[PDB]
């Protein structure tokens, strides 16, 4: 056996994203919009290749495109969308049912300063197309070539040679 | 660690394939602090 | 037992035997064998008396066991090869843990004691269920495990049964001993090809049943479990003494009788694989089995045993006894060695 | 099976637990998919006389994936070294 | 841990009002057949099997979230049908009497 | 057993008397303790030092027939100068056969036993040198 | 293996010497019995949960049924046994 | 050290089952299987098998070893023998707890052992899966597939329980 | 094909004839069944229910026939599978040189 | 129908709890055939999403697949929402 390639360290930094759960579920809704494009193409790129050093650069284009997304929320809508993730926080299972008037406060938000528009129920599971100029993978299990089948046994069926041939009997 | 054991390749795989092997618990926390470990492995089943 | 609720069980025994030959899956075939076992213990216990109790317990105890084996073999087999498919297992302490609990429900030698103290305590009806169609599940299991078997585990149980089968009729005054030790040597021939040629391992299932079935079906027509008893026949149905005797010359394997055939059959197979000693050896150590035939045949047909004046009052009397198949499987029983070359029907 | 019913009418009465690979609920996969999946198709067809020469570099990665014998060894050795220069003070873990 | 920690708390403390309520001062200076019914053992052995399929009910709230509805409903009623011909058995075979 | 076995056919015939000696010696024992756990198994003795005693006849008698039987076969082949001799074991057969006779305080048992161990022995030798498979691998 | 499967395995090989090597009562045998079923219920789960086979998940839990279904069985001939001879002793088996 | 609990628990589960397994009498072999089924329970729990552990408890120790304990006080025993007093009682539940012990001892102190076979010491965490982030439990989600995968295993079970209750009430009918 | 008793491709084969001498001790074994049943019931054992004698004799036959049939189909596929590998594999069965008696060396053991 | 009336009137007198169970063990058997609502607890049990949707690779020869979650092709839950 060979030896396990393995990405540097200085490969594998990319600027974080540091904010809680509550704070990913409350502006998950509008992030599923905003970024699917980056999202989905990493997600391609992970069941394709099925390895994940062959898309990490998928990957840190993820990070680029949350981190530019909570900077415009940072920018416009700071204060109503701060009020909305505290209320999420709140609960022990950060139920959006809990949240809906500080929810309609951000979402009014970010529709008018931003135009960002909150996905409809059914919406982010949706099956998409993404268009990659990745190359599909040819061998992605690296399967080695498979054995030969035996060989096809074909013709016409004949009526056995002098019968059963067994000891003494002549059918 | 291993720099002088005789015969030792380093990173060598286990498997005869090329293929990306998940990594299972031993071999990602093998080298770690016991208490990270804990949490790693019954801290969900041990969350009430 | 109602007539309804005794067809059902039965159905059950068949069903469970019917699961282990179509499943693909290990689970599936210890449910079989499971859901067999069930139903087969209310025909054991069905004249309740002490001997039917005792010989109920002994059965469950022994069949309990194998079946705790067998499920040990299974897991260790998902174990080592992550899957459940009835085939060739994939681990050498699975393949010897499976061949014992197979080898203990088919009663083989040394795994034997509990096949004469069980069908000695139970009915003949039961005993013909107990030494035919129960061969069924189990065999077929071998007959598909066979590839993994370990060659001298397996035959060294079927040279134990042959010999032990074969003396332990020798001292037997009792017919339902005397079929319990004729089942176990039958085994063992059965197992020993089983290596070489699992179809004249199927063969000589065949026919063994269908000779076992004769006798219980006669035993059962004049209510005979002893020697003695059996030794009156000829002063009540002088017929069936004669189809007593061709049927015990075919079970002995005596030519041109049909239970030769299975015999005959696997001595070839054995020689094809350069195996002269061990086929030599079952050959004659079957003479065995002859010897106790042969005396039955002497105190049934071919003598006049003393009989009693109660017998007249019976001459009176017709058989009501339903011997259904019996003039079928009494002509198949002698009469089908010049249609040997039919096994390859079973390939 | 002795007699294969299923595969004569086509019911389907308990293949669909045999095998790891086989379809599981929520498309939830097991540990060694990929390598039960390998080792399955490159042994498809040929016979398991065939099978266990020619196919035995996937079923040795199989056996691997699923008791992890070799694994478990590598970290145990590597482990052994580490508290062998711990204890004779050449080596210091990094923080 | 917390789930184990609550055990011992509960049997520990059980324990400890055991011993307690045998020990306390005074101030004192000086294998066989029980005549029991037949019909005792079938109510256990009945418990044992309704039981035991009772374990089998038991998935059914996750199994209702199947897409295979027509399967799961047929199978589920099939069971419960199954165990009330197990009672309408026992019933009419007057294994439920007490006379 | 393939171990001992595999050490008693490695040595050569006529050489080496002791090590055959103790290759038959332990074959003996080995067969006498398997008897004897089964006779205890299934005939129960009456106290735990009847059944050490039985185990002992078992033992000895096994241990003694192996003994003999290795000691005279190889000697027979050394003293003949005839090692690939059928002989040499029907003779070294039929003095286990004897001692069985005498452990046994039988004349016919040794008689029988001579005959029946001897030809036994004298075919095992044959099968040696031909190549005979009492167990045989699948082949067709 | 993994350091489980030694003692799950030893606890199986244990209930199976118990319940070769009997004593006198034959409920203690049927007790080895149960034992044994209990050690392959873990052994089973064991593999099933760790390697992740979804669908035999339910294996161990068939198994527990048609166990305790076949321990209700042996049950039933025990108290038959006991009431023939009051006691439940393996060595009034042997009529045959 | 709690990274080895469920060796620890396998250690308390062999020594059960050398309890009742050297055959006390049967109430207090019936407490050995006890002792040893809560046990085995806490083994599956520590492998994400909540359900099944539970099943165990509900059906293992609540149903079945609830109705042999009933049996046993009715058909078997009422006074239990005093535990180990008989000699063949304790020589087994002594020899059995003393190659548990050499198992264990080994173990511990090579991280290894070849017990007939070799067993790795490590720890039996080191094997565990590493991700998981499904919203559901993969043991019920398994489980729950018995009414939609398993109709076939529903059906022999169920015919097998039906059967179970008609054989036994022709057995003790008499 | 799989658990088929006799699949399509047997139906290229020819039928067994109604007048085999195989199919016909079949008929006689029937037959024989026929008078055994006469007789352990004490029936007259020729004379007796013809009726039954007839069907009994009809059904061994009609079973007879088809065995007859998957017989034969199986010994076919036997010699066809041999000479396939045969041909698959010439390189296993070589066609050998074959010698006259005048050229090969053969003993002589006289019997004096 | 007649002696079936009657047979029903001595069950309900004699054994209402046995009649009761009957009638309701009956109506769970029939009911879920009639129900105008038994197929939406399919299409409800079909849209929970209990894993990630994977995106597909776009040829160019999808006009059925949307691009974006918020595009108009593709499934809709507009049945559920007013549902
Ligand atoms: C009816 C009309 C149908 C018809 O026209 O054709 C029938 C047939 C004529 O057919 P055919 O196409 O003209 O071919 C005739 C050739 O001469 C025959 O052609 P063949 O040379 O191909 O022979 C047929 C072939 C087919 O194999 C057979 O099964 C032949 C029938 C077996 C008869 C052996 C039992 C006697 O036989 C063999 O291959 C080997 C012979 C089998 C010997 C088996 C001996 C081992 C068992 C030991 C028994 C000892 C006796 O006439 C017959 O003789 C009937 C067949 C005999 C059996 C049926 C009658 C029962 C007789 C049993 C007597 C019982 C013994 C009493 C003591
Ligand atoms: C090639 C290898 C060697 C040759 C292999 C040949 C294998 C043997 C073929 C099968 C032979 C079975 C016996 C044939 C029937 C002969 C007896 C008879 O005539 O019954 C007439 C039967 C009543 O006769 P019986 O006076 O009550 O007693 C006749 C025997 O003694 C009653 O004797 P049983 O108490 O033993 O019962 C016989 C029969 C049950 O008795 C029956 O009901 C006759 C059923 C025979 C079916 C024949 C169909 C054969 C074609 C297969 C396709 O068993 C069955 O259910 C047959 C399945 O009349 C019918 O009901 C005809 C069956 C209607 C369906
Ligand atoms: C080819 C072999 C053919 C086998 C045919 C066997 C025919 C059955 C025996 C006929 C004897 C008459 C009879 O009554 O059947 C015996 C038995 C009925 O039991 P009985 O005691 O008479 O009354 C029961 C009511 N409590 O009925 C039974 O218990 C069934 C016993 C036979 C079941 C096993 C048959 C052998 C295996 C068949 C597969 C062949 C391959
Ligand atoms: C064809 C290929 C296969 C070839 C293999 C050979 C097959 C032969 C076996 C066929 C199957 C068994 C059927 C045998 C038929 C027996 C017929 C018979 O013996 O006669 C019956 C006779 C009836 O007696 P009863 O009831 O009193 O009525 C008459 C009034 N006395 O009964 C009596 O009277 C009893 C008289 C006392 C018994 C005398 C014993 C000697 C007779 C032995 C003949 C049977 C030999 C069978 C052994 C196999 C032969 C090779
Ligand atoms: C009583 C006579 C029994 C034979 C004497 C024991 C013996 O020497 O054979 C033991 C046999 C050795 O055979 P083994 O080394 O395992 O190699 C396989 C050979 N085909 O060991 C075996 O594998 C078979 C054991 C045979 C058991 C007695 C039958
Ligand atoms: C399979 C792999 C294991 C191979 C060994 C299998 C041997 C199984 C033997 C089980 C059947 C033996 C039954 C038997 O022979 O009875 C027990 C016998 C008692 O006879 P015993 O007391 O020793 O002789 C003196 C009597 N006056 O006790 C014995 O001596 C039996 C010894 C048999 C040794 C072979
Ligand atoms: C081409 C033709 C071939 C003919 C020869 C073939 C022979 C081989 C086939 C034999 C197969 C077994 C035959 C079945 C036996 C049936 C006859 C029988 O068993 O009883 C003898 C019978 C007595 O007749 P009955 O007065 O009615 O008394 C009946 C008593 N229940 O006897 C009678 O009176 C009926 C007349 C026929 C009796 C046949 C006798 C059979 C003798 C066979 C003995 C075994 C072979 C040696
Ligand atoms: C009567 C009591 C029954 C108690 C049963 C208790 C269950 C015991 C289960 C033990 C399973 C271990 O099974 C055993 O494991 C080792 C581990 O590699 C396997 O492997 C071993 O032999 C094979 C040989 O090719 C190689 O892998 C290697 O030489 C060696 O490691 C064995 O082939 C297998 O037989
Ligand atoms: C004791 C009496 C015995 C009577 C036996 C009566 C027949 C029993 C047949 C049960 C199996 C029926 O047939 C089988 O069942 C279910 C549907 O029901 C189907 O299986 C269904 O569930 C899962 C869910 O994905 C998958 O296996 C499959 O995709 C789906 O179609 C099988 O594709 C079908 O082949
Ligand atoms: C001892 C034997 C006992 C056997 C007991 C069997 C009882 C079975 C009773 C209910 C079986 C059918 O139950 C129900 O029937 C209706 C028929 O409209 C089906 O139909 C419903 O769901 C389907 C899903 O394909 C929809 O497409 C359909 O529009 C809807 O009406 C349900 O999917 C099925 O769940
Ligand atoms: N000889 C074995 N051990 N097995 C086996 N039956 N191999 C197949 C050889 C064979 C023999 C007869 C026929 I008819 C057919 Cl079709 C095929």
């Amino acid at each position: 056996p060979g030896i396990v390639e393995l990405p540097s360290l200085e490969d594998l930094k990319v600027q974080e994203v540091k904010v809680s759960s509550s704070v990913l579920k409350a502006a998950a809704h509008h992030y599923g919009a905003q970024c699917d494009k980056p999202n989905k193409e990493f997600m391609l790129c992970r069941w394709e290749e099925k390895d994940p050093r062959r898309c990490l650069e998928e990957g840190k284009l993820v990070n680029q495109c949350a981190l530019e997304f909570f900077r415009q929320i940072k920018r416009h809508c700071a204060e109503p969308f701060t009020e909305y993730w505290t209320c999420i926080d709140y609960s022990g299972l950060q139920l959006f049912r809990r949240c809906r008037k500080q929810q309609a406060q951000f979402d009014e938000c970010v529709l008018d300063k931003l135009g960002w528009v909150r996905p409809d129920l059914g919406d982010l599971s949706k099956v998409t197309k993404v268009k990659t100029d990745r190359p599909l993978p040819e061998n992605p299990y690296h399967s080695r070539a498979r054995p030969e089948p035996n060989p096809e046994v074909e013709g016409d069926l004949k009526p056995a040679r002098h019968g059963s041939r067994l000891f003494f009997w002549t059918m | 660690v291993m720099k002088d054991v005789p015969g030792w390749k380093v990173g060598e795989s286990v498997f005869h394939t090329t293929r990306w092997v998940t990594p299972m618990m031993g071999e990602l926390y093998g080298l770690r602090a016991s208490e990270e470990v804990l949490s790693a492995t019954y801290g969900f089943i041990w969350y009430t | 037992m109602n007539p309804i609720i005794f067809i059902i069980i039965l159905l059950t025994i068949m069903l469970g035997t019917i699961i282990v030959m179509i499943s693909s899956h290990w689970l599936l075939v210890w449910i079989g064998f499971e859901m067999n076992m069930l139903a087969i213990i209310p025909i054991m216990m069905k004249n309740h008396n002490p001997r039917a109790t005792e010989a109920s317990t002994k059965y469950f105890l022994t069949q309990s066991t194998a079946s705790m084996l067998l499920m040990m073999a299974v897991i260790i087999n998902l174990m080592f090869s992550g899957q459940w498919t009835v085939m060739k297992l994939f681990n050498p302490m699975a393949s010897m843990l499976m061949t014992m609990a197979l080898a203990m429900k088919l009663g083989m030698a040394p795994f034997h004691f509990w096949v004469p103290e069980v069908t000695q305590g139970i009915p003949l009806s039961s005993g013909l269920i107990l030494l035919t169609w129960q061969k069924l599940a189990p065999m077929s299991v071998l007959y598909q495990i066979f590839p993994s078997i370990n060659l001298n585990l397996i035959l060294t149980l079927s040279v134990l049964s042959i010999l032990i089968g074969g003396w332990g009729g020798l001292n037997q005054t009792q017919l339902r001993k005397i079929m319990a030790y004729s089942s176990i040597a039958h085994m063992g021939w059965m197992t020993a090809v089983l290596p070489y040629n699992p179809t004249m391992t199927l063969l000589n299932l065949i026919i063994y049943i269908i000779m076992t079935s004769t006798m219980f079906t006669m035993f059962m027509a004049n209510s005979t479990t002893t020697t003695l008893s059996l030794s009156h026949t000829w002063n009540k149905t002088p017929i069936m003494t004669v189809l007593i005797l061709a049927t015990l010359l075919s079970m002995g394997g005596l030519p041109p009788l049909s239970g030769f055939m299975p015999k005959w059959m696997i001595i070839q197979e054995m020689t094809k694989n350069n195996s002269i000693i061990l086929p030599t050896f079952m050959a004659i150590t079957a003479l065995l089995n002859l010897y106790f035939y042969m005396r039955l045949t002497y105190s049934t047909t071919l003598t006049m045993f003393p009989s009693t004046n109660n017998m007249k009052m019976k001459w009176q009397f017709p058989l009501m006894k339903k011997m259904t198949f019996l003039p079928t499987m009494v002509v198949l029983s002698t009469m089908m060695l010049p249609l040997t070359p039919m096994l390859s029907v079973l390939e | 099976p002795f007699f294969d019913v299923q595969k004569r009418l086509g019911v389907d009465l308990d293949r669909w637990m045999t095998i790891q690979s086989a379809e599981q609920p929520h498309k939830i996969p097991s540990r060694c998919h990929a390598f039960e999946k390998e080792w399955i198709e490159c042994a498809h067809g040929i016979g398991s006389i065939r099978a266990e020469k020619e196919c035995k570099i996937e079923f040795e990665d199989f056996r691997e994936c699923l008791l992890r014998q070799k694994t478990m060894k590598r970290l145990h050795a590597i482990r052994r070294q580490r508290e062998k220069l711990i204890k004779e003070g050449k080596y210091t873990p990094p923080p | 841990m917390n789930l184990m920690l609550a055990l011992l708390t509960n049997f520990t403390l059980a324990t400890l009002l055991v011993i307690i309520a045998f020990w306390l001062p005074q101030l004192n200076v000086y294998s066989a057949r029980l005549p029991f019914s037949m019909k005792f053992f079938l109510v256990a052995i009945t418990f044992l099997l309704f039981d035991l399929e009772i374990a089998l009910l038991l998935p059914l709230p996750w199994a209702s979230q199947t897409a295979n509805l027509n399967t799961m409903l047929t199978m589920a009623l099939f069971l419960i049908i199954l165990l009330a011909v197990s009672l309408a058995y026992e019933w009419t075979q007057k294994g439920l009497e007490w006379t | 057993a393939k171990t001992v076995l595999r050490q008693y056919w490695d040595i050569p015939e006529g050489t080496e008397c002791h090590r055959k000696t103790y290759a038959t010696t332990s074959i003996g024992g080995a067969a006498g303790l398997v008897v004897s756990a089964y006779s205890v198994a299934l005939k129960t003795p009456t106290s735990f030092l009847e059944g050490v005693a039985r185990t002992g006849r078992y033992t000895f008698t096994a241990a003694a027939i192996g003994a003999i039987f290795g000691l005279t076969s190889c000697i027979s082949a050394q003293v003949r100068e005839k090692p690939d001799d059928p002989l040499n074991y029907l003779i070294g057969g039929c003095a286990g056969g004897l001692i069985l006779g005498a452990r046994t305080r039988s004349y016919g048992i040794g008689a029988a036993a001579c005959a029946y161990m001897g030809l036994t022995a004298a075919l095992v030798k044959m099968g040696q040198l031909e190549g005979w498979q009492v167990f045989a691998e699948p082949k067709v | 293996m993994s350091m489980v499967y030694m003692n799950i395995m030893m606890a199986f090989t244990v209930s199976l010497v118990g319940l070769l090597m009997y004593r006198s009562h034959l409920m203690s045998s049927l007790l080895c019995l149960e034992g044994m079923m209990l050690s392959l219920f873990v052994m089973a789960a064991l593999t099933i949960l760790n390697s992740h086979f979804t669908l035999a998940s339910m294996m161990p839990i068939i198994l527990l049924v048609f166990a305790a279904c076949e321990a209700a069985l042996g049950l039933s001939l025990l108290v038959m046994v006991s009431n023939t001879y009051g006691t439940d002793y393996v060595q009034n088996l042997n009529l045959l | 050290m709690m990274l080895y609990i469920v060796f620890i628990l396998s250690v308390i589960f062999v020594m059960g089952f050398v309890g009742f397994s050297s055959k006390p009498s049967p109430i207090y072999g019936g407490l050995g299987l006890i002792v040893s089924g809560g046990v085995g329970c806490g083994i599956v729990l520590n492998f994400g098998g909540s359900f099944l552990g539970l099943m165990v408890f509900l059906i293992y120790l609540g149903g079945m070893m609830v109705v042999f304990g009933y049996t046993t006080a009715m058909a078997t025993e009422q006074y239990p023998e005093i535990w180990l007093s008989n000699k063949a009682v304790l020589g087994a539940f002594v020899t059995g707890l003393l190659m548990e012990f050499f198992m264990v001892y080994y173990v511990l102190k090579d991280k290894e052992v070849e017990v007939v076979f070799e067993f790795n010491g490590l720890g039996d965490w080191v094997i565990y899966d590493t991700g998981d982030s499904g919203f559901f439990s993969e043991e019920a989600m398994g489980i729950a597939a018995l009414y939609s995968y398993g109709t076939w295993l529903v059906i022999v079970t169920g015919w097998s329980l039906l059967i179970g209750v008609v054989v036994i009430m022709e057995i003790t009918r008499g | 094909a799989t658990f088929q008793f006799l699949p399509d491709e047997a139906r290229s084969l020819p039928p067994p004839k109604l007048t085999d001498p195989r199919l016909a001790f079949v008929g006689f074994l029937g037959y024989c069944s026929g008078l055994i049943d006469n007789a352990i019931r004490r029936r007259p054992v020729l004379l007796a229910g013809l009726h039954r004698q007839l069907l009994y004799i009809t059904s061994f036959v009609f079973v007879g026939y088809y065995l007859l049939k998957r017989q034969d189909y199986m010994y076919a596929v036997r010699d066809h599978d041999m000479f396939s590998y045969i041909k698959s594999h010439p390189e296993d069965f070589p066609e050998k040189d074959k010698k006259t008696y005048g050229e090969v060396f053969e003993e002589f053991h006289p019997v004096r | 129908a007649e002696r079936v009336a009657a047979f029903l009137k001595n069950v309900w007198a004699k054994e209402p709890v046995l009649v009761a169970s009957f009638a309701i063990a009956g109506l769970a058997v029939i009911l879920p055939t009639l129900s105008p609502y038994t197929k939406y607890s399919l299409m409800i049990n079909r849209a929970t999403p209990y894993n990630y949707p994977v995106p597909l690779r776009d040829d160019g020869n999808m006009p059925d697949v949307p691009s974006h979650p918020q595009d108009p092709q593709g499934p809709s839950l507009e049945w559920l929402k007013r549902l």
